[PDB]
């Protein structure tokens, strides 16, 4: 079995230096072919090279970068040798929903979604008063399908009287945590009817002015 | 040294006319036939023999070929609509806008050049075609011997040289001046050119002035041409011959908005630029010694650009086209009236016209002899009766003494074009007894056809002493019959007896009867009319008393009618005067004729009253007035004239274009003048010219008269100058119910931009939307206020004047109190809209996220105003129904609708390209209640006394 040689793990804070990665394979008596990088098991392009001693460099450490690193060693007739380097950084919320305007009696649905390893719990509070508490499922009609990174939350048969909110969507790792707020609105059925009302309220004030002084 | 030059210059004969013709010639040469010596011709077998040297020598004189007009091809159309006032103006705005778009010192830009370019390219292209049509349309519409060698041959027009021995019959058209040499009685009609109406006798000695474009009525001579190219009286005048008064409103107004715009943008920009100096100099201290040179250069130029941005949108750029296309719909509804308009600048001057001029011969009369009032049997009928009034053998009478005492070769035919008045090609005079015969409904041809010039036995001749031709018969039975008419006291002193009612002939009492006849005779005269009466002897059977005896067969008359006849006005010409006066219009007549002929047609169109409080004038004594001891047109001598001028009579060309100049020029008055002149003749010519407005008769008229004027009457009818007046007055309103319209846009949009660009940093009105609002939406509502149809209310006000403003004071009143209400609600819609309507406020935006909804409603609840202010547009004035006479204009609704449902169609499926999202319905129906709180806003400003 080859012997490689890793560097220790590394955690992304807000420094602006550059991280680099090493791997040294001390010990091969295999014809080595190439070597390259992976993320996430996806290989990071332009990493092939001979590379008895491979280097990656991060020149901006954000938290997107920051995953479960590999140096994968593939040799002419040897199995290959991938180690690991793992890279953790606090997560970052990407991308949410700024806010879901939805009529009574449809389906809401809002999203979060955050970057970074290891992959953070979500728990979601909506603002009750001041405060943020957690929602409450005493009604059958709220969904939490949370996944790696991805995290929805849908209501169905939304009433007026309760839902309308704010939502707050939480991340959080071993390193720090962050949080992002959606609000909701429902709209009342009848809500069409009082514009109508005041369009035919002042077409009797045209036709009274008008028609007064013939 | 050198031979006769050009005998208006060198000899003017020619231009002086009359019984000074002689006066001159007989002091200066000899007896009109040494002149012909005096050139290289004779009276008889004159220019020997052809000899192409002599007759090249000859043609220094002219080519009696004038060349026609070539008319414009459309790209010098184009070229010529490219050059204007605002048009230049347009185009430098547009490529400043476009080259600043593409400064980026190390979209927006690329729209405004594109839209103002496309606008100015419409504006050229409908201004040219529709010249062009209307120019072609016009086009369409309007349209012999001589003595060689020793045999008289037929030769070509264009051939005719100075010194030629020409042979005049009746029925022909003179190619030339000149002189008169010998002939029997010719009678020549010169209407058209002099404007005397009477037919003119020409003689060796009383007036030998021969004149190109008169026709010959009767009579054969002998001439010899004098002026020949365009020497000739016509050609003078056709060679002297070749902005509006709407364009100047125009222009001025559009650099007061110019002005303004202006002030706006350095206002702005001076805001920027202190805000930038106040924050930077005084908190931060920078050293201000090299670190500014990059910085704050780039600075400055940005803030430039934005100002320049700034002033873009305060220019209408809607203007031109909206007037264009609502001119050119004007001219169209105007062609269905009879009026031809030319060049669509001149649909809208008849409406603030303050005088007309008026010539009289052809004009305001139909330039045709005819009888009008008859006395007959005792009664005297100031009308033509019908054909049965008193049915007797007396009208069979009269109808065999006309016809067989004189139509030998005057007769009537019809027109043989249709549309036109019936022609005579015999004496004038003449015809107006066979006008009257045939307008008795009795036919004239039986009569004469049965009796042909062999078989008549005597024809005596009007001649001099004679003064009564007549013409006296036997066929019909063993007994004679004798007609002889002429005028009313030569023939009535020899009537000796009156064949009187419808019973049996009288006798004729000098003492008794003679009174009545003499009542019935003075006010025919009186009204201007001219008395001829025709009488009937009857000779025994045997013996034959001798026919050249003129003693007795002149006299023992019997007198069967006695007629008045006169060159009538035309029908519609009273009532069309009276409709003009009413309307704040003065209207004068200036004619060539005699003064007592143009004071009784003055008095009868209506353009004077009796009682001589005006002032009448003739030619002559109008120039030695209007002049000086020096001898110069000065304009203060005018002054004194005009005012209270009424008829100018015997006035040459030059005179009517002196009267028109000076009414224009002066500024004695308390309001400037706007002149317009109505012809038919070669002698309006010049006047046509220098008037604001031209109007000539379309028939009638000829070729001189027909160019130099800008509207054309193609039926000749004086009732379609009105309807040129109410046409010009309903196309000044629907252009300033435009001006209410657009500058109420240009208010708000251009104080939102400011707000936008100084206070805040994005503004709700994006450059598409704008595009949008004013290019394609403000040109069909300007279509649709044009279509609104004219009423005859307009003919009740007054005219308004050269320099008075286009925008008056309520409209000043309806464009402040709307914008006020649009900024109160945009501002409010902007800066609280998004607590109100419950929704995420999309004041500021990274440039790189959609379309937000608190924008869409501010675009949607804008253009929702601009619709409901298309209706209060339709009141210049104070009125409060703003909805009166909607429902007459079925284009007006159906661009309302399609404009309303465009724009459902632009919010809902825009997209992010016109920056609009998607709205619910009942974010809609708000939009609708906030325009529509637009009509009741309006009731309060018309509340509020403008006075
Ligand atoms: C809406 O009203 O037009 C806007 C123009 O659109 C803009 O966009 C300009 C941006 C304005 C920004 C709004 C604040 C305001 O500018 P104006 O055109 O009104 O200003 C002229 C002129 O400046 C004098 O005031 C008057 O001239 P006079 O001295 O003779 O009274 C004249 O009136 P008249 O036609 O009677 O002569 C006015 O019209
Ligand atoms: C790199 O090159 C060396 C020297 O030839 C060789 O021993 C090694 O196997 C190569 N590694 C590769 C090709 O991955
Ligand atoms: C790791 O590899 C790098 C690159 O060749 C080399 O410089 C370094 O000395 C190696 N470290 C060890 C401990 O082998
Ligand atoms: C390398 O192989 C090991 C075998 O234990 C496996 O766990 C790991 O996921 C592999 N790495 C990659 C990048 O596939
Ligand atoms: C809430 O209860 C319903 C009961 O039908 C269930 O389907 C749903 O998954 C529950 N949600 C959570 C977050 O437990
Ligand atoms: C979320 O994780 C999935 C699965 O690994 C990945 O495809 C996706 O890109 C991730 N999304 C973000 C926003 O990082
Ligand atoms: C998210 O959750 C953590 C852990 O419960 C909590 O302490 C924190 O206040 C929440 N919000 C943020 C922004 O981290
Ligand atoms: F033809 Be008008 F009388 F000059
Ligand atoms: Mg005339």
């Amino acid at each position: 079995k080859p012997r490689i040689v890793t560097s220790e793990e590394v955690i992304i804070r807000e420094s602006l230096l550059p991280v680099t990665l090493q791997c040294n394979l001390t010990s091969s008596s295999h014809t080595l072919m190439y070597s390259y990088w992976t993320r996430n098991g996806v290989e990071l392009t332009a990493t092939r090279k001979n590379a008895s001693n491979m280097e990656y460099r991060i020149n901006k450490p954000r938290a997107e970068d920051s995953g479960e690193y590999h140096c994968v060693y593939h040799f002419v007739s040897a199995p290959k040798a991938n180690a690991t380097i793992e890279v953790k950084a606090a997560p970052d919320i990407t991308g949410h929903k700024r806010s879901e305007n939805k009529n009574e009696g449809q389906d809401a649905m809002m999203y979060c979604k955050s970057v970074g390893y290891p992959h953070p719990e979500w728990i979601w509070r909506k603002k009750e008063n001041g405060v943020f508490e957690e929602i409450s499922n005493s009604s059958g009609r709220f969904f939490i399908t949370n996944k790696e990174n991805y995290t929805e939350l849908s209501i169905v048969n939304l009433q007026i009287t309760e839902d309308p909110g704010e939502y707050e969507c939480n991340a959080t790792n071993s390193i720090g945590s962050a949080s992002v707020s959606t609000v909701l609105r429902v709209r009342s059925h009848l809500a069409p009817l009082w514009p109508f009302l005041g369009i035919l309220a002042e077409i009797i004030i045209l036709v009274v002015i008008i028609v007064v002084y013939e | 040294g050198e031979f006769g030059c050009t005998m208006e210059e060198l000899r003017s004969l020619m231009e002086l006319r009359g019984t000074e013709a002689v006066v001159k010639i007989k002091e200066t040469y000899g007896d009109t036939e040494a002149i012909c010596r005096r050139l290289k011709t004779s009276p008889v077998e004159g220019l020997p023999g052809t000899a192409p040297d002599l007759e090249k020598r000859k043609q220094i004189f002219g080519q009696n070929f004038i060349p026609p007009k070539k008319p414009k091809t459309f790209l010098q159309l184009v070229w010529e609509a490219l050059q204007d006032v605002t048009l230049i103006i347009l185009e430098i705005a547009a490529i400043i806008s476009l080259g600043l778009s593409f400064y980026h010192p190390p979209e927006a830009g690329w729209i405004e050049g594109a839209a103002i370019l496309l606008s100015v390219i419409c504006v050229v292209l409908v201004t040219a075609f529709n010249d062009w049509s209307k120019e072609k349309q016009f086009r369409g519409l309007q349209s012999f011997t001589v003595v060689r060698a020793g045999q008289v041959v037929q030769i070509p027009v264009a051939e005719i040289v100075v010194g030629d021995i020409a042979q005049i019959k009746y029925g022909d058209l003179l190619p030339a001046d000149g002189l008169f040499i010998q002939g029997n009685d010719l009678k020549i009609d010169e209407s058209s050119l002099t404007g005397e109406s009477d037919q003119v006798r020409k003689s060796v000695d009383k007036d030998p002035m021969l004149l190109s474009g008169t026709h010959v009525m009767e009579g054969s001579g002998r001439m010899v041409v004098t002026a020949v190219g365009v020497n000739s009286q016509t050609g003078i005048i056709f060679t002297l011959l070749g902005k509006s008064v709407l364009q100047g409103k125009l222009t001025k107004l559009a650099v007061q908005i110019g002005k303004a715009g202006l002030v706006m943008s350095a206002i702005t920009v001076i805001i920027l630029v202190l805000y930038f100096t106040v924050d930077t100099f005084v908190v931060n201290k920078k050293p201000w010694l090299t670190e500014c040179t990059p910085v704050y250069v780039q600075y400055f130029v940005k803030f430039f650009i934005i100002g320049v941005t700034v002033l873009v949108v305060a220019v209408p750029e809607g203007l031109p086209l909206a007037v264009t296309i609502s001119l050119a719909y004007s001219v169209k509804k105007m062609m269905k009236d009879n009026n031809l308009v030319r060049h669509l600048d001149a649909c809208e001057t008849m409406g603030n016209a303050t005088a007309i001029c008026s010539d009289k011969t052809g004009t305001l009369t139909t330039n045709r002899m005819t009888v009008v009032q008859a006395y007959v049997g005792d009664v005297h009928y100031k009308e033509i009766p019908d054909p049965s009034s008193i049915n007797a053998k007396t009208l069979e009478l009269l109808v065999n003494a006309i016809a067989i005492n004189s139509a030998y070769t005057t007769k009537i035919l019809p027109p043989e074009k249709e549309g036109a008045l019936p022609r005579q090609v015999g004496n004038k005079t003449e015809c107006g007894l066979l006008g009257f015969v045939l307008d008795l409904r009795q036919d004239y041809e039986p009569v004469r056809s049965q009796m042909p010039e062999e078989k008549l036995y005597k024809v005596y001749t009007f001649n001099s002493v004679r003064k009564s031709m007549s013409t006296v018969i036997k066929m019909p039975d063993e007994s004679f019959r004798m007609y002889s008419k002429g005028a009313s006291e030569i023939v009535l002193k020899k009537c000796c007896k009156i064949l009187s009612g419808a019973g049996e002939a009288r006798v004729f009492r000098p003492r008794d009867r003679d009174e009545m006849v003499k009542k019935v005779i003075e006010p025919m005269a009186c009204d201007g009319l001219r008395t001829i009466c025709v009488a009937y002897r009857d000779f025994p059977s045997s013996p034959e008393p001798d026919w050249d005896n003129e003693n007795d067969i002149l006299n023992e008359l019997t007198c069967i009618c006695v007629v008045g006849i006169e060159d009538p006005v035309r029908p519609e010409v009273p009532e069309a005067i009276r409709k003009c006066q009413r309307a704040g219009i003065t209207v004068r007549m200036v004619t060539g004729d005699n003064i007592n002929t143009a004071r009784a047609i003055a008095i009868k169109c209506g353009i004077i009253h009796p009682g001589e409080d005006f002032l009448c004038l003739e030619g002559k004594e109008f120039n030695r007035r209007i002049r000086n001891e020096k001898g110069e047109i000065e304009q203060e001598r005018i002054d004194k004239i005009w005012p209270k001028l009424r008829v100018l009579a015997r006035s040459s060309p030059t005179d009517k274009h002196t009267l028109v100049k000076g009414i224009i020029d002066s500024t004695h008055t308390e309001q400037r003048q706007v002149v317009a002149v109505t012809g038919d003749g070669t002698n309006d010519g010049p006047a046509l010219k220098k008037a604001d407005v031209g109007f000539a008769m379309g028939i009638a008229g000829t070729d001189v008269a027909k160019e130099a004027s800008d509207i054309i009457l193609t039926d000749d009818n004086f009732s379609s100058i009105v309807k040129a007046v109410m046409w010009g007055r309903n196309v000044y309103d629907s252009i300033s119910k435009f001006l209410q319209f657009q500058l109420t846009v240009n208010v708000v949009a251009v104080i939102v931009a400011f707000t936008g660009a100084c206070i805040t940093q994005d503004s709700p009105l994006k450059a598409v939307q704008m595009l949008w609002v004013n290019l394609i939406m403000d040109t069909f509502a300007s279509l649709a206020l044009a279509t609104e149809p004219p009423t005859e209310t307009l003919l009740l006000r007054k005219p308004y004047g050269r320099n008075k403003p286009l925008i008056s004071r309520t409209m000043m009143k309806n464009i402040l109190g709307h914008a006020v209400y649009q900024l109160t609600l945009i501002f409010t819609l902007l800066f609280v809209g998004e607590k109100m309507f419950q929704i995420d406020s999309g004041r500021n935006a990274p440039l790189h996220s959609p379309p937000s909804e608190h924008y869409t409603i501010i675009f949607n609840t804008f253009v929702m105003m601009q619709l409901f202010n298309e209706i209060n547009a339709r009141k210049i004035h104070g009125e409060r129904n703003v909805f009166d006479g909607i429902f007459r204009n079925p284009i007006f609704c159906t661009i309302v609708l399609g404009t309303f449902a465009i724009q459902i169609v632009i919010v809902q499926f825009g997209g992010k390209p016109f920056s609009c999202s998607p709205l619910q319905l009942d974010q809609w129906m708000w939009c609708i209640f906030i325009g529509l709180g637009e009509l009741v806003w309006g009731q309060v400003i018309a509340t509020i006394p403008t006075s």
